[PDB]
């Protein structure tokens, strides 16, 4: 038996569901989960949970973190020589004993805004995933002499949202770039319709990996141009096999067996597969970073710093008949169009 | 005293309002017997069978609903048997005796708001289930006053292609450069129509949408609010009077386990008409007891035709709808209808429509 640790926070029920799915189907060297769910993602509770998991004895911990508790978790993981595989937002700078599965969206977003050749737009953002995207956008705008009006919408309510939208309507902007959480993006999309801006003339850019994970039917009927990114490939027989087997299990324990998996579920499944590959290779840190596998999100391979390399991501546009792929982005070939 | 009922299927709020009216108007001196039935008003055979069953046990008065395909049968049966039938359904056209009607007429108000707003070349989206009694008046008025109508038949639409058809209607009207439409359909239809409007857009400034279904505070305007398009409508139950406030104070208290509904702030106009019907009927029999006054349906008039009909038609009372006093035929004669319009804020009073003065602006 090989012992593994599991750390999860609130409003990530599907993450835990995907983790339990992966563990169940992989075992049926049986893994021994040590999950300890925590409600509030603060430093003290995360530290206590990590201490409990370490005291019980763990070889690798799969956990989730936010802006506040990232530093403590990374510090203890680096200090105690315990590998931590996480699907959360990537960090910056030198990091050790930390493996990150979520690819960085900076390059693809920069390439997309370069392709459409924009010189003035509005950037809506939140600080729930660091300041990397905002800093990169500001640096690029300064280098290329652009005109960006970044507005924080962390503490905005419906009245504030509508008034801000009307004020931005008074000026001629016509181009928005949204980068927020799933719930925040849903709120933005459900209050942009009420004002009456889901009409031809605007071009929104959804900056995430869940373009097909959100409902854009209203925008499809409206005709407003929308462009997003996709990482999970749905025509692969592997994902169809896994999803059909998900249907074959009960819904009382593994909810979500009626929709294609989001980016985070695929990331957690790929992390579990990578960790199992690492154990199997170790049967025959340095070994962890040498893994090269084919997961739901494509090729999985890491450099000496634990960041993603050799990853492909498709770019989708919203048409009258629905989403339509227009090309794909790669690190070595930059943007490729069809 | 026994008073039956022919309430329709798919309607539960009305019958809840009926039982609440039963409870509220307590009567120790006399008590009536509901003996309520339930069937599809669109099928004439069930209606005739239920009417005969009620008539076979000596019911003094019947109270129920009907539609365009069943009003003639009820009228014919009540005419020959002298049994009064109180109905909050749509006003019938022509003098049909022994049918007490408790709904004001939309006609005349839609033609007094379409002229207070000086218009021409408008659009009209009618439905072919309520009846061709409002569209005909609109055509007559347009012919008399040189207006240009563009009639469209909404309804009788397959649910599979309902979205596509409703969207295509607005898409076609966009080609003809029409910006004024007059929606007049039941709540279920108008909700879908405004939803598809918002889906296409058209809720920005430059479009005026009249709702012509009374009500206007129960169609979930929150979706169409906070936009640029104008919204205007008619209302019968004002929500600030002492009587209506007293009603709504006890309306929310009752639970849905025993009394379905009764947890929301607004109530449909039909249920208010039913609740007022309860009171006007109980007081009608009260007046007769103050004055100290059947075989099969396929067989002679029964004991007291005039004594019940005239007494019930000479009532003068005040309820949620306002003044309730019937004329010789049985239709309302002293009703006032509030005018409302939608803004960034909730509905605001603009005036009132009455028989004594054509149109009032306040
Ligand atoms: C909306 O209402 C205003 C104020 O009454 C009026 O001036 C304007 O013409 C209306 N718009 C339409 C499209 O009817």
């Amino acid at each position: 038996s090989v012992q593994i640790g599991g750390l999860f926070i609130r409003n990530t029920d599907q993450e835990y569901t995907a983790f339990r799915l992966a563990i169940f189907l992989h075992n049926t060297f049986n893994l021994v989960p040590h999950v300890d769910n925590i409600e509030t993602a603060n430093s003290f509770a995360v530290t206590n949970a990590f201490c409990s998991q370490y005291s019980r004895g763990v070889f690798a911990i799969f956990g989730l973190y936010d802006k506040r508790s990232v530093h403590t978790l990374t510090s203890f993981c680096s200090a105690l020589h315990i590998s931590l595989i996480t699907p959360s937002f990537p960090t910056e700078g030198e990091s050790q004993f930390v493996l990150q599965l979520r690819p960085s969206l900076r390059g693809a977003l920069l390439s997309l805004l370069d392709h459409y050749e924009w010189n003035c737009f509005v950037f809506l953002y939140d600080t729930d995933r660091g300041y990397s995207i905002l800093q990169a956008i500001m640096e690029k705008a300064g280098q290329n002499g652009w005109h960006v009006s970044a507005i924080c919408v962390e503490n905005f309510n419906d009245v504030s949202y509508r008034q801000l939208l009307e004020e931005l309507d008074r000026r001629q902007e016509k181009k928005f770039v949204i980068d927020c959480e799933i719930e925040r993006l849903q709120n933005i999309l459900e209050q942009i319709v009420s004002v009456g801006k889901h009409v031809k003339g605007y071009h929104y850019i959804i900056a995430n990996l869940g373009f097909k994970d959100i409902s854009l039917e209203r925008f499809i009927h409206g005709g407003a141009n929308v462009t997003g990114f996709q990482l999970v490939d749905f025509n692969t027989p592997m994902v169809t096999k896994l999803m059909d087997r998900w249907k074959k299990l009960d819904q009382r324990e593994y909810p979500g067996s009626e929709t294609p998996p989001k980016y985070t579920s695929a990331l957690t499944y790929d992390g579990v597969l990578v960790m199992a590959e690492t154990f199997r290779n170790l049967r025959r840190e340095r070994t962890l970073k040498q893994v090269q596998i084919q997961g739901l999100t494509g090729n999985v391979q890491f450099d000496h710093y634990g960041r993603r390399v050799n990853y492909t991501m498709d770019v989708f546009e919203l048409k009258s008949t629905g989403p339509r792929k227009v090309g794909y982005w790669n690190d070595m070939d930059k943007l490729v169009l069809i | 005293i026994q008073i039956g009922g022919l309430f329709p299927r798919g309607a539960d709020q009305e019958y809840s309002a009926f039982r609440v009216g039963m409870v509220q108007f307590s009567t120790s001196e006399f008590r009536l017997t509901p003996h309520i039935d339930n069937l599809e008003v669109a099928n004439s055979f069930a209606v005739t069978n239920a009417f005969c069953s009620q008539f076979s046990r000596g019911v003094y008065a019947i109270f129920g609903f009907y539609d365009k395909k069943s009003v003639n049968t009820i009228t014919s049966f009540c005419g020959t048997l002298h049994v009064s039938f109180i109905t909050p359904s749509f006003p019938t056209d022509g003098t049909h005796p022994f049918v007490i009607q408790m709904r004001p007429d939309l006609k005349g108000a839609l033609l007094s708001l379409i002229e207070y707003y000086q218009w021409d070349k408008f659009a009209y989206l009618y439905d072919s289930d309520r009846g061709l009694s409002t569209l005909q008046a609109v055509l007559d008025s347009a012919a008399e006053k040189k207006w240009q109508v563009t009639a469209i038949n909404v309804g009788n639409i397959n649910n599979d292609k309902k979205d596509e058809t409703y969207r295509s209607l607005f898409q076609d009207l966009e080609l003809k450069k029409e910006r004024r439409v007059i929606l007049d359909c039941e709540r279920d239809k108008v909700n879908d129509i405004v939803d598809q409007v918002i889906t296409i857009g058209k809720h920005v400034k430059g479009y005026h949408y009249i709702i012509a279904n009374l009500g206007f505070t129960d169609g979930d305007l929150l979706k169409i609010q906070f936009g640029g398009a104008n919204v205007s409508g008619f209302q019968i139950v004002d929500y600030d009077d002492s009587l209506v406030s007293k009603f709504i104070e006890r309306w929310s208290t009752l639970e849905e386990k025993e009394y379905p509904g009764a947890h929301t702030t607004t109530i449909k106009y039909t249920s208010a008409l039913t609740y007022d019907a309860v009171q006007v009927m109980t007081e009608a029999f009260r007046n007769l007891r103050k004055q100290r006054i059947a075989g099969d349906c396929l067989a002679v008039p029964w004991g007291q035709g005039v004594e019940i009909e005239r007494a019930l038609k000479q009532v003068q009372v005040e309820g949620l709808s306002g003044n309730i006093k019937f004329d010789q035929n049985g239709k309302r004669i002293n009703y006032t209808i509030n005018i409302m319009e939608l803004k960034t804020n909730g509905p605001r009073k603009i005036g009132y429509w009455s028989e004594v003065d054509k149109m009032v602006v306040t």
